[PDB]
């Protein structure tokens, strides 16, 4: 599991590198609110 | 033809759509690109090749 993920380590690292785009967009694209609905 | 405060002007019809859609086929090809390029690098392991 950790063996078999370091040798393919160049598409691990491309799926990061997607990841980090995808949060970061998600981040800037995030509502915001004070607190959750407690009514 | 001159405008006048308070009025506006707006093609309706089958323009709508089709700039919807021009909008949103724009946008769909870089997600092709990138899933071609994935399924390519996950056959040919080289970014070269792919």
């Amino acid at each position: 599991i950790i063996r078999r993920s370091v040798a393919n380590r160049f598409l691990v690292l491309m799926g990061a590198l997607f990841l980090s785009i995808w949060g970061t967009w998600t981040i800037i694209n995030t509502p915001v609110d004070a607190l959750p609905d407690l009514s | 033809v001159q405008l006048k405060p308070g009025t506006s002007v707006a093609f309706s019809g089958q323009f709508e759509l089709l700039e919807r859609a021009n909008h949103k086929l724009k946008l769909m090809v870089p997600m092709t690109l990138m899933i071609i390029f994935v399924l390519l690098y996950l056959a040919f392991r080289r970014v070269g090749e792919a």
